[PDB]
């Protein structure tokens, strides 16, 4: 199949005629089961039937559970005739640390740049310019840790010098919040690539269980960092509200005008699938 | 108003007219059951805001619609009331009716007068004029539709009854006849839950399937 | 459903003692009322709620214990009788 | 109809307990069986039979004693359950 | 959980207050989830809410979905069942071949002895003698492929010389029946680990998911041939039953006697443990 | 037995068990209103094997099975008449009859007369020892399965009425519970019509069709 | 739940929440005032669907929403039931507190057996628990949009009041602590009716104008 | 006056052994916060204080025997 059928509402699914049947409350919409792909349940108040499911153990789809935090849970794994994903995962262990290297330093250096050039629109020159010149400093293997001294200019800059991450506030709570929900979607591309998300870019820290999407989503953080910034003095359930509305909000994609989601969708496919070619080409970001 | 089953996962709310359709026959004779058994049985529980369950005295259960009697002391009084409003709100007529009361007060005193024995009587009002007619409704010619929205009329003299049900009474009534029965329920603000085993087009419903999932239904 | 509930144990020790007080606060807890010593009956709704009162009956049960159920319908639950208490030689005085 | 018959009474005393043993063998003798203690039953040709023994039972009371009294019918009788104090597989389908 | 419990007919399930709730026309049953260990759908007309999907994922209960002929189909595999299983991957990666050959030599040397001490318990001293002529010539790599003559000379003594694997018939449909139920089992608990299922410790070569999990659960066979061995004359039916009295009959540990699942799960956990610390003990189960 | 309408080319016959389905809902409300008005309207007749038409008094129209009360006034009065008529079959029961309740006359009497206020009394009648024990149908019904069976044994019972009608009855009833109704029905060889507004699969029914053609089915 | 007064031509029905917005200061301070004398005026008149007359006790009126008292012996007890309740609901958390219960009676019954007096007792309830531990809502620190969503959520517990109005209440609240306001008001299904002299944008409400014309305005 | 001496005599007692009043002050910790956790899982804002033995004292109805077959007694 090619389409990917992702379901974000309450709903009820059936299976009839070869035919999968998707109910929701406003609209009833039938869909072939040859036209499908990969199948992805969002929220934990959908419906289905164990007879589709044995439909779609014949068709091969894999089939996505998520929990209420949208974080991907479980997934179906049927006895014989397996998914092509579950072969891809082995190319990800094959991953060379040469690769991952040249992407961890090119996330790294998008981040950076989309940092400075948030301050530049911020209109500070000498911060900007700072962090401009650690983003043209950096280098592999990381001996300058030029991301960490960014980090603080970043912050300070922002929210003033008096604030910092260790601190216990609303601002870094949202922060945490932001980094939530873009690791929950970036989590939910890797995935539907099927790449286990333990195995992280960085060679550094293995501790956290989301280190791959985690460091996928570092291009895209200043985005959070600049309606936290707007927002601060609002209390955190304002900035919650806030921070929910990104997902309404269209973006700039290099390409075009886009939603957050198919950016995320196109850029981690990028990653997966230059990972897997060792580098052709590095999705770049930009805000 | 809220009722409540074991096999719906939530309340679900039943506000103006509602239609609730049961595929499964064994679901909707068991519901139907517990329909007439009500207060015997604790599996059906319908709630009010105020989360207190509504007595089987409260609750209207109808299911034969030429069957049921429309007219009741009760019904009769409140609408003879309310004719007898309907005459007081007009200053005209009124007084039109006490000019010919009055009349023949005159005369049925003066044949009282012309009399030997000693008569004493108080005098004619219009509640007692109307009772001397005999105001009911007439259910005799009347069609299943004409019945039922009479029915719909007279819920809202009934005092007692919480809530009107019906048990399978949309399949008399056309596609058309049941817009109007729905529309003059919204203008009513009547509670009404009729429960069909089959599904009605072009009207929005409940609808119980057999896997026992509850969903809307615009059709 | 009418649950009518007879129960037995042997109460010498002091742990079956313990056990019996503890079985009957349960059977207390439940619903059920105490007629008469060993002798309770519960008004069941329907047959699901029977069947899981059995279960948690038979869970709760203490050592050496005793159980009998037997169903009534409400009417002749209703119909239960409670009596509360041929001699040549009647004597009345002491017994000697 | 099918008697079922509860009988209970203080024991504590000598006296208390011979009354009990001398009611206990009169429900034997008059036909009625001990499914456990305190638990018993018997078969009423019918209500004449029924009520004649109503009033025997209420004359046989020992002092303190309390008996309680049930109809039942044979299906409910069957449906008895006596339960004298965790599954591995749980099927809920067809059990094979 | 301790039960296992195993749905054959139609019904709703829904998860209410930390409780399974089984909905039905005809009744309703509430079973609490701490309760429950393995949840079997026998058919395809049972519907479940991805809530309760998601709530057995944070139970780590093992369901299972079986199709239209009852024959499983495909079962659940939560991604994190624990946050050890990231940082386990790094000593999956990092074990030897040595101790892979090593762990694998001495599972198959088990398989092959409980396969003598099932013959020797059928008083058979010729095929015993046989078996535990193979077993003392196991050797590394298996080059003389002493386990598969194992298993032919098992087969073919059992089950009569015209017996085969590679046949249709019923007993060979239960032993796939019994080895799909406690391969679902053993891969349950390498979720449980974390290390990685589709690794096997035998052949690099050969790649598959259920690979470890039957390198594991290659001991336990013996276990399922008697049942069947057994019942072979019994019905298909009779003989899934008597592969269902499994779970709640009790096998004697090297230790004490114990579960199955008790014993799959120490079992697997001396595995890993002995995978992680390089051949520290290797436990032994013997009928 | 056999009904006609305008609608019908020819009268159908009714023979124990029989199934209409009406296909138009004009002429399924339409003629559930000359069921209730068959008294007042002359469109709707019924002809039975003597060619004779038959008053209300003789239908019995049943919509509501659950709402429909088994014990009535008129039921429970042929009933307590059946059980004399049975009871004055016998001479030597009612006689024992008669001395028991002239036992418990001469009891009360003696009691009546160790009162100090003067009582009079008149007797006791077997009709009064019948409605003092309250003899009446089993009033247990348990689903409308049962509640159908009950109103089929009560309407066998009364001779009086010559059909049974049931209005959008079989929608409560599965499909295999149809067949026992059907088969109890010719077993009983009681006459019973059924009217649906949909068809039902697996049974033999009459279909009307839009067209107002009449067409056997099954 | 339809209220009437002389300027409307017909009367409009009040349905989950309604914001009713009167143009006119005299027209405004004089509904007020028959808002609070309202048992005394026949002049408004709000009645249910029954078109019974409900009276001034069935009434909320709530103007000063810090100053009203949400804490009574009503909504405490009504609550410590519904906490009651919800500790039912859970099988094991309410056998794990029974078994707490019992060990504290244990402990006190054998501190009572030491003691020379002969004494007796009977048991340690939730509800006694509950209300020895003394749960209350608290008012103190809340803002008033919290005062008024947890007046919201305590319409519910009070059983006698039929219809809860609110004066002049929707000045403090944002558009969007407004929608959530209506939003929670249609899952309460609680009828609430705002009264307000300037019109609020964003949301349905019921203008009356300088005019004596009543209009539904979308925002 | 009976019942405040009683109950104040029982408190005494319980004060007189550190380690039963401990256990008595860990159970109604459990109790406070199982009780605690069913607040907060409510929709409304409830606000407690706190459980006292007094209280508990109270809440049992710690009382003299009022059983009395005659005068004599
Ligand atoms: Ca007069
Ligand atoms: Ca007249
Ligand atoms: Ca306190
Ligand atoms: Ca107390």
């Amino acid at each position: 199949g090619w389409r990917t059928v992702v379901v974000n509402i309450h709903s009820k699914l059936s299976y009839k005629n070869n035919h999968l049947i998707f109910r929701n409350s406003y609209k009833t919409e039938m869909i072939h089961l040859s036209e499908i792909d990969i199948l992805l349940l969002e929220t934990t108040d959908i419906v289905l039937t164990t007879m589709l499911v044995k439909r779609l153990v014949d068709e091969n789809i894999l089939v996505i559970f998520c929990d209420d935090k949208r974080l991907p849970t479980a997934f179906l794994t049927p006895y014989y005739a397996r998914h092509d994903s579950s072969l891809q995962i082995a190319r990800q262990i094959a991953w060379k640390e040469n690769v991952k290297c040249e992407v961890w330093t090119a996330i790294i250096a998008q981040k950076i740049l989309n940092q400075s050039y948030y301050l530049g629109e911020c209109s500070f020159f000498e911060k900007s310019q700072s962090i401009m010149e650690l983003y043209h400093g950096l280098e592999r293997f990381d001996p300058s840790n030029r991301e960490g001294h960014s980090a603080r200019i970043y912050f300070n800059t922002l929210f003033g010098n008096d604030f910092t991450r260790e601190s216990d506030n609303d601002i870094n709570a949202a922060l945490d919040y932001g980094y939530t929900l873009l690791l929950s979607m970036f989590a939910r591309e890797v995935v539907v690539c099927g790449c286990m998300t333990q195995i992280g870019l960085k060679h550094a820290n293995q501790f956290n269980q989301f280190n791959l999407a985690s460091d996928i989503m570092e291009p895209f953080r200043p985005i959070i960092d600049r309606i936290v910034y707007q927002n601060r003095h609002n209390n955190f359930v304002k900035i919650k509200k806030e921070l929910f509305s990104i997902f309404s909000e269209t973006y700039l994609y290099n390409g075009k005008e886009m939603y957050l989601s198919n950016i995320v969708s196109d850029y981690t496919k990028k990653v997966i699938k230059a990972l897997n070619q060792l580098g052709e080409e590095i999705p770049e970001f930009r805000i | 108003m809220k009722i409540n089953f074991s096999l719906l996962d939530e309340p679900m709310e039943v506000n103006l007219g509602t239609v609730l359709v049961i595929e499964d026959v064994s679901v909707f004779a068991q519901l139907v059951k517990e329909f007439y058994q009500y207060d015997e049985q604790s599996n059906l529980t319908i709630f009010d805001s105020k989360i207190r369950s509504i007595r089987s005295s409260e609750l209207l259960l109808i299911t034969d619609i030429l069957g049921y009697d429309i007219n009741t002391s009760q019904v009769l009084k409140l609408l003879h009331t309310d004719i007898v409003s309907q005459l007081n709100d007009k200053p005209e007529v009124r007084s039109e009716i006490d000019s010919l009361v009055s009349l023949i007060t005159d005369i049925i005193m003066a044949e009282c007068i012309e009399n030997e024995l000693d008569i004493e009587y108080d005098e004619i009002t219009l509640l007692e004029l109307i009772k001397a007619l005999g105001v009911r409704i007439e259910t005799k010619s009347c069609t299943v539709f004409e019945k039922i929205f009479e029915i719909l009329q007279i819920f809202k003299y009934l005092v007692k009854k919480r809530i009107l049900v019906f048990v399978n009474s949309l399949s008399y009534f056309s596609k058309d006849e049941i817009y109007q029965i729905l529309e003059y329920t919204k203008l009513s603000q009547a509670d009404v839950l009729f429960l069909e085993p089959r599904q009605i087009e072009g009207i929005q419903q409940f609808i119980l399937d057999k896997d026992y999932i509850l969903m809307p239904y615009n059709n | 459903m009418r649950m009518i509930l007879m129960f037995d144990m042997p109460t010498d020790t002091a742990e079956e003692r313990k056990a019996y007080r503890k079985f009957r606060k349960f059977l207390l807890s439940e619903g059920f009322i105490m007629h008469q010593f060993s002798v309770y009956s519960k008004l069941l709704l329907n047959h699901t709620a029977n069947t899981a009162m059995v279960g948690r009956l038979k869970a709760n049960n203490p050592k050496k214990g005793n159980i009998t159920i037997l169903t009534v319908t409400e009417k002749q639950f209703a119909r239960m009788i409670y009596l509360y208490g041929e001699e040549r030689l009647v004597f009345l005085g002491d017994n000697y």
